[PDB]
RNA sequence: ACUCGUGAGAGACUGCCGGGGUCAACUCGGAGGAAGGUGGGGAUGACGUCAAGUCAUCAUGCCCCUUAUGUCCAGGGCUUCACACAUGCUACAAUGGCCGGUACAAAGGGCUGCGAUGCCGUGAGGUGGAGCGAAUCCUUUCAAAGCCGGUCUCAGUUCGGAUCGGGGUCUGCAACUCGACCCCGUGAAGUCGGAGUCGCUAGUAAUCGCAGAUCAGCAACGCUGCGGUGAAUACGUUCCCG
């Protein structure tokens, strides 16, 4: 069922169906489906139309997730960058942000090795 | 070959003369190297006659190679270090011509440790 | 960061610095050597020369940056590459 | 180790005991309850101008011969190195190598 | 009314000698006893580096053990009590009256 | 093992089945200690191997346990300063101990979804001759004939 | 009454055993609320097989220390001794089932420089 | 009465029997016994070697500094990163992940410390302070693996948790460089790892949790201990190492 422009998967309990929304991790899942009424444990063949009618709207109540969000994220990692601030350089050159040592480790930022 | 130097204090050059004359035991090792370490070091003693100490360790496909030199300057060290190291790689070749001398030979002449048994009937020869 | 109980942590030299410094309406160059103050809303206007360890860099604040520490603004060590 | 950091250590001990024992505690009463009014009160402003000798995290158990400031035991107040060979000679009562 | 008397030592000859001769006093001044109940022994255990530099895979273990007797009257004449204050015992061990 | 033979382990027999061999095999399944995962792992392949074939399962496992027990082994022997391939006949507990870790080991290398499953699966084809722990005791066997030239040494 | 211990690393019983029927209380619990393994219940009733005095004494047992399997031997070996203390003449058949052995395997001590009781850090010589 | 705690003592000595043995050492088997052949594990490390390590625990000959190489302070650094090596932890999943219920330890620590009941938070935690110098009170009455039930269905996934964004708690004068923990979101590599190489013979390896020292806080996945569950294999010294 398109959720939020999201083709949800084939079939999946609710709340991990729920879970592939950018913005929706697993607790967030489960309250929602708390608080709106759905069953929990249904899965997504299953869902009727005002059932995503009543999802979409509730969500795009009192949440924010997939465009905005992730433009959000970006406006806000730009913004660090642009005021030269230390984690603005450490994001320039894609280095470990948080006081990870980089003397052996920290891989993940600086992708895969290279030889030189 | 690829090497890198651990030196200490003061022993400017030292690092690419060392790496440079020991690169070039890769050929002589008859099995691929692993790792190679060279290590230099100073006494502080003014006393020493020989104060420079060099060490090296090289991973010759698991097999463990390793020298210790004593000279009066950084050359002299390295000179002494790759002589040591070609004469403990010559030792450690054990590819087949370097252990052609040593398997048994003859059938009844000569006698080693790994020397096939003679086969004994049950009956004495008489 | 610093617990909400305790509020926000400014050193008192250049806080009465910048209350004799607004009280006038005129900004000049601050000298300052407590890279672990916090920005407060009466810095906006104000350049801080905040120490790096050999020298002071001049900072002028924002409405961006509020609520950090001037330290985050003098980067301490210098790298350009191997 | 050095008799400057020997002796410094103990002037951090006097200055705590005068200052740290009502001065730097009543601040922290002060600003534990919410309640307090610590805000305009500038407990946190005032507990800053005492110097930073009163504060006991400025403080560093040394050996209390040795001045040793690593490998220290609380029990005896004593280094690692001292323990031992003092506990050898029979000078701390009832201690004594282990086996079990 | 009965009070309670604590041996603590860290030999334990030095406090079965203290607590027989205090059952022995007590007795002579006309008291009932309980008899020298055992405690369990408090063992304290360090580990300590044998080397002042590096070497740190050689370690030496040291523990101090204490041991523990309860000694319980009756009958508190004042006699008992005088005499309980007039004990001379060695150094090691001590006494907790309650 | 340089002065002497070490002795051996007594493990007792299974309550449920009575049976020295499945505890053998429990304790060739054991893993990290877990014994009561693989005693549930074991008495699970042995109840679907007799709902699938209906008799006992103790007989239809000795079956799978001669169809893959091996009798000919070959061992590298260094005489007289040079190493060759020599087989080498097996004894009877080392046979049965070479046949369960084959028919442990192949039956984790299967694709029944579930240990118990592959398990009895593997059982089954043993006992029929198809698994691929009789196909390993093929190949051993015939390593084993094609070097009977080293045979005498 | 007659009451004997059993001890399994660090797992002690007590046990009192009174003629009754095959009733096993275990603090208060049957042998299916506690040990729930079918294992452990045999090794339990391994000395009543072997004398084949099996529900014919009511067992009353206290048990603190261990693990369930530690517990189960040392209740094992307290049904050994109170059976050996009801009806001397059984000896023979317990003994030689080795019920009446302590068993003295305890947790071997940690030693210092090795991570654990043998474990050895890996040593790497390049 | 039974455990248990801690004092004393007994108990394994080839003591006995049978056989090999020079009738000698010693050895094989059996009985008794909790234990049988230095029972298991510790402490204990000969003469010396390697001018091995330590003038940075300490002491010390000689040399050197002494308006400084002494001494006080603030800030920074010891945490820098294109890489290389080494020791570990977490994984790559179904012998598993998640949720609910539920059972069993040992050892140790605690006075300006442990800190309970209660109340407030979702959770770090906050308020509050009962009782404890402690076989008593607190560390929960102590565990986790375990057992039972439900769900997931072989996928880079309900695996894996890195990295990153936001929001907080605590300690501390102060968490920017540079603490730990909590919540929401984010969801990388990783499909069992080449040459080569390491540890371990029984309560051992493997696996699970607990505690202590240092310590205001912690970089602790480290070290030192404690208990829970608990294997496989050893034909035999030709080869490798000492």
């Amino acid at each position: 069922a398109r959720l939020v422009g999201v083709d949800l998967p084939r079939d999946k309990r609710m709340e991990i169906a729920l879970t592939y929304i950018y913005g929706i991790g697993r607790t967030r899942s489960n309250e929602i489906l708390a608080a709106t009424g759905i069953d929990k444990n249904m899965r997504t063949k299953d869902l009727t139309d005002d059932q995503v009618t009543v999802l979409r709207d509730y969500i795009e109540g009192n949440l924010k997730v997939e465009g905005d969000l992730r433009r959000e994220v970006q406006a806000d990692i730009r913004r660090k960058i642009e005021i030269g601030c230390y984690q603005g350089l450490r994001h320039r050159r894609g280095l470990p942000v948080r006081g990870q040592r980089t003397k052996t480790n920290a891989r993940t930022r600086k992708g895969p090795k290279r030889t030189i | 070959m690829d090497v890198d130097v651990s030196t200490d204090g003061e022993l400017p050059g030292a690092a690419e003369y060392a790496r440079e004359k020991i690169g070039r035991l890769s050929r002589r090792a008859h099995r691929p190297v692993l790792h190679a370490r060279v290590r230099l070091t100073r006494h502080g003693d003014p006393a020493v006659e020989r104060p420079v100490i060099a060490q090296a360790n090289l991973d010759v496909n698991g097999r463990q190679v390793r020298a210790q030199v004593e000279g009066v300057n950084a050359r002299e060290a390295v000179d002494r270090l790759e002589a040591r190291l070609r004469s403990r790689l010559e030792r450690i070749a054990e590819h087949w011509e370097a252990r052609r001398g040593g398997v048994p030979a003859e059938a009844g002449r000569e006698w080693r440790h790994e020397s096939e048994p003679a086969r004994r009937p049950g009956y004495f020869p008489r | 960061p610093r617990s909400l109980k305790k509020g926000p942590f400014v050193d008192d030299h250049l806080l009465k610095k910048v209350d004799v410094q607004n009280e006038k309406n005129t900004k000049q160059v601050i000298k300052t050597w407590s890279r672990r103050s916090t920005i407060i809303p009466d810095f906006i206007g104000h350049t801080f020369a905040v120490h790096d360890g050999r020298k002071h860099v001049p900072v002028f604040v924002t409405e961006a940056m509020v609520g950090h520490k001037l330290g985050e603004f003098a980067p301490t060590r210098t790298f350009k590459g191997h | 180790a050095k008799k400057s950091k020997i002796v410094k250590n103990e002037q951090r001990r006097e200055l705590v005991q005068r200052y740290a024992e009502r001065r730097a505690e009543l601040k922290r009463t002060i600003r534990d309850p919410a309640s307090s009014p610590e805000r305009r009160a500038a407990a946190v402003s005032a507990l800053q101008r005492l110097p930073r000798d009163s504060s006991p995290v400025r403080l560093r158990n040394r050996d209390v011969v040795d001045g040793r400031p690593r490998g220290h035991l609380r029990k005896f107040g004593l280094s690692r190195v001292r323990v031992r060979e003092m506990a050898h000679r029979g000078e701390l009562p009832g201690v004594r190598k282990a086996s079990w | 009314q009965k009070i309670r008397i604590r041996l603590k030592a860290y030999d334990h000859e030095a406090i079965d000698a203290s607590a027989r001769k205090i059952v022995e006093t007590v007795t002579r001044t006309g008291a009932s006893v309980v008899g020298p109940v055992p405690l369990p022994t408090e063992k304290n255990v360090y580990c300590v580096i044998r080397s002042p530099h590096k070497y740190k895979d050689s370690r030496e273990h040291f523990e101090m053990r204490t041991h523990k007797r309860l000694i319980d009257i009756l009958d508190p004449t004042p006699k008992t009590v005088d005499a309980l204050m007039r004990i001379d015992l060695p150094a090691s061990v001590d006494v907790n009256i309650q | 093992p340089r002065k002497g033979p070490a002795p051996k382990r007594p493990l007792v027999n299974d309550p449920v089945y009575g049976s020295q061999l499945v505890t053998q095999l429990v304790n060739k399944v054991l893993l990290e200690g877990k014994k009561s995962l693989a005693e549930r792992i074991v008495y699970g392949a042995l109840e679907q191997a007799r709902e699938k074939t209906g008799t006992d399962p103790v007989v239809t496992l000795k079956r799978a346990l001669d169809n893959v027990k091996p009798a000919l082994e070959v061992r590298s022997r260094r005489v007289g300063g040079a190493t060759y391939q020599v087989p080498v006949e097996v004894r009877p507990d080392r046979s049965t101990t070479l046949a369960l870790r084959w028919l442990v080991n192949f039956s984790r290398q299967r694709r029944e979804k579930t240990m118990v499953e592959r398990l009895a699966n593997e059982i089954l084809d043993a006992s029929n001759g198809l698994g691929a722990s009789v196909k390993r005791r093929e190949d051993t066997h015939k390593m084993a004939e094609a070097n009977r030239a080293f045979a005498h040494y | 009454p007659i009451q004997t211990v059993g001890r399994r690393k660090e797992a002690v019983v007590r046990v009192r055993l009174v003629p009754g029927t095959g009733q096993f209380n275990l603090d208060g619990r049957t042998l299916e609320n506690y040990f729930p393994n079918k294992v452990h219940q045999q090794l339990i009733k391994a000395p009543l097989v072997t004398v084949d005095r099996v529900d014919q004494f009511d067992i009353y047992a206290h048990l603190d220390g261990g693990g369930p399997s530690g517990q189960a031997g040392a209740l094992r070996l307290a049904i050994a001794r109170a059976l050996i203390l009801v009806q001397p003449e059984d000896r023979p058949a317990l003994k030689k089932a080795g019920f009446l052995t302590r068993d003295p395997r305890a947790i071997e001590r940690k030693k210092y420089g090795l991570k654990k009781a043998r474990k050895a850090p890996q040593y790497s010589k390049r």
